[PDB]
């Protein structure tokens, strides 16, 4: 519609974390974070010992 | 036979076959694995973790194991389909005679 | 103002995200039949 | 572009935010030169994530 | 400590996604019009 | 939150699922590797414990 | 998302602008009265 | 509501502006804009000569 004049997209997902903590001096945190979906070409982000 | 095929990025450019009865029983040792598989649990308690905060932390707690019975496997390590289907093979070597 | 052009409010699409898994996958199934223990 | 919430309606405000810009031997200076940083990412197999 | 219903399991984050979500910035207003 | 965690724990399930999956290749694939050294080696015929 | 508090709707008040004049206002108008020509 | 939290203020008016044109070295356009409501307190703002 021309009062739309364009589109957003909204992209839900579920993201893998791991289970750090801020650090006191960080620059940014090391918290990875991946999309589920990665999971099923690489299942490997999921296990932990 | 019959072909079964995964994107496990471990499994990559590998072929394996392996024996298996062709009508699968229950626990039935001909099979050339087992997966024995334990009703997993989801523990929901709001667990005040570090001492100073609370959080409600739910977890799904596996219990399970891969088991395997029949030893008998042959591996095969397939790789080169962009050589052979890419590059020529045939008059390829007709050239790398020339002198 | 002399053009307005609508540049605050845009069509809005959600993009589905539908996971799933059985048990185990076929491939795992097929190699390691599943017994309930 | 995004618009601006807060003010005149008709203010569009830009926030490029990138950690993920890449220089590495291959690129080029606009003087069209590989030299300096360039040649020693080159050289010593790096890239680099500004 | 509910047993999970393993067996098939499917997810919809779509119906989760936050009702802000589903809509864009209300905030638009046509001056010409409200004046 | 008084309204539950909703259709998310699902996602759960759906991540044990697929470690499922990945445990039946990781174990494979090392039971494959380990049974290479058995045939390699001399054991050729039935035995218990190899 | 651990805590989803509300960051983009917003409860929106538009408010009115309504301007108004006569030919003439009343101060202007007492001093000095219109007349058509 | 607590799924608003918070509100937005949205003020329209008409804006009495000059005839200015745009400089080729400016830093910004050069146009008094004044809310047509001051007209009421101080009508010199209208005068066009």
């Amino acid at each position: 519609n021309p009062i739309e004049g364009g589109v957003v997209q909204v992209l839900p997902y579920i993201a893998v974390m791991k289970d750090v903590y801020h650090e006191v001096s960080g620059v940014k945190m090391d918290n990875e974070e991946v999309n589920m979906v990665e999971a099923y070409r690489d299942p490997s982000i999921l296990d932990d010992e | 036979y019959d072909i079964v095929s995964t994107n496990n990025q471990l499994f990559d450019g590998k072929l394996v076959v392996i024996p298996t009865r062709a009508v699968q029983q229950e626990n039935d040792i001909l099979s050339w694995g087992q997966f024995f598989y334990v009703s997993t649990v989801i523990a929901d308690l709001p667990i005040t973790r570090g001492g100073h905060q609370v959080t409600r932390e739910i977890a799904a707690i596996p219990f399970n194991l891969h088991v395997n019975n029949i030893p008998f496997a042959l591996e095969f390590k397939i790789t080169g389909f962009q050589k052979v289907m890419g590059e020529t093979q045939f008059n390829g070597k007709l050239a790398d005679l020339k002198p | 103002n002399y053009n307005e052009k609508s540049q605050r409010d845009f069509r809005v699409v959600t993009i589905g995200y539908n996971l799933a898994a059985s048990r185990q996958d076929e491939f795992a199934e097929r190699i390691y039949p599943t017994t309930v223990i | 572009f995004q618009p601006d919430l807060v003010g005149d309606t008709r203010n569009a405000v830009i926030r490029f935010d990138s950690d993920d810009l890449v220089v590495s031997g291959d690129t080029t200076f606009i003087d069209g030169s590989a030299d300096g940083v360039i040649n020693d990412l080159k050289t010593a197999k790096l890239s680099l994530r500004l | 400590v509910s047993d999970a219903e393993d067996k098939n399991v499917n997810l919809d984050v779509g119906k989760e996604l936050p009702e802000q979500l589903k809509d864009d910035e209300d905030g638009k207003v046509n001056p010409c019009d409200e004046v | 939150t008084d309204e539950g965690p909703g259709e998310v724990v699902k996602a759960l399930t759906v991540n044990t699922n697929i470690r499922n999956s990945n445990n039946a290749v990781k174990r494979m694939l090392n039971y494959l590797a380990q049974l290479r050294e058995v045939v390699h080696n001399g054991y050729n015929r039935p035995k218990f414990g190899i």
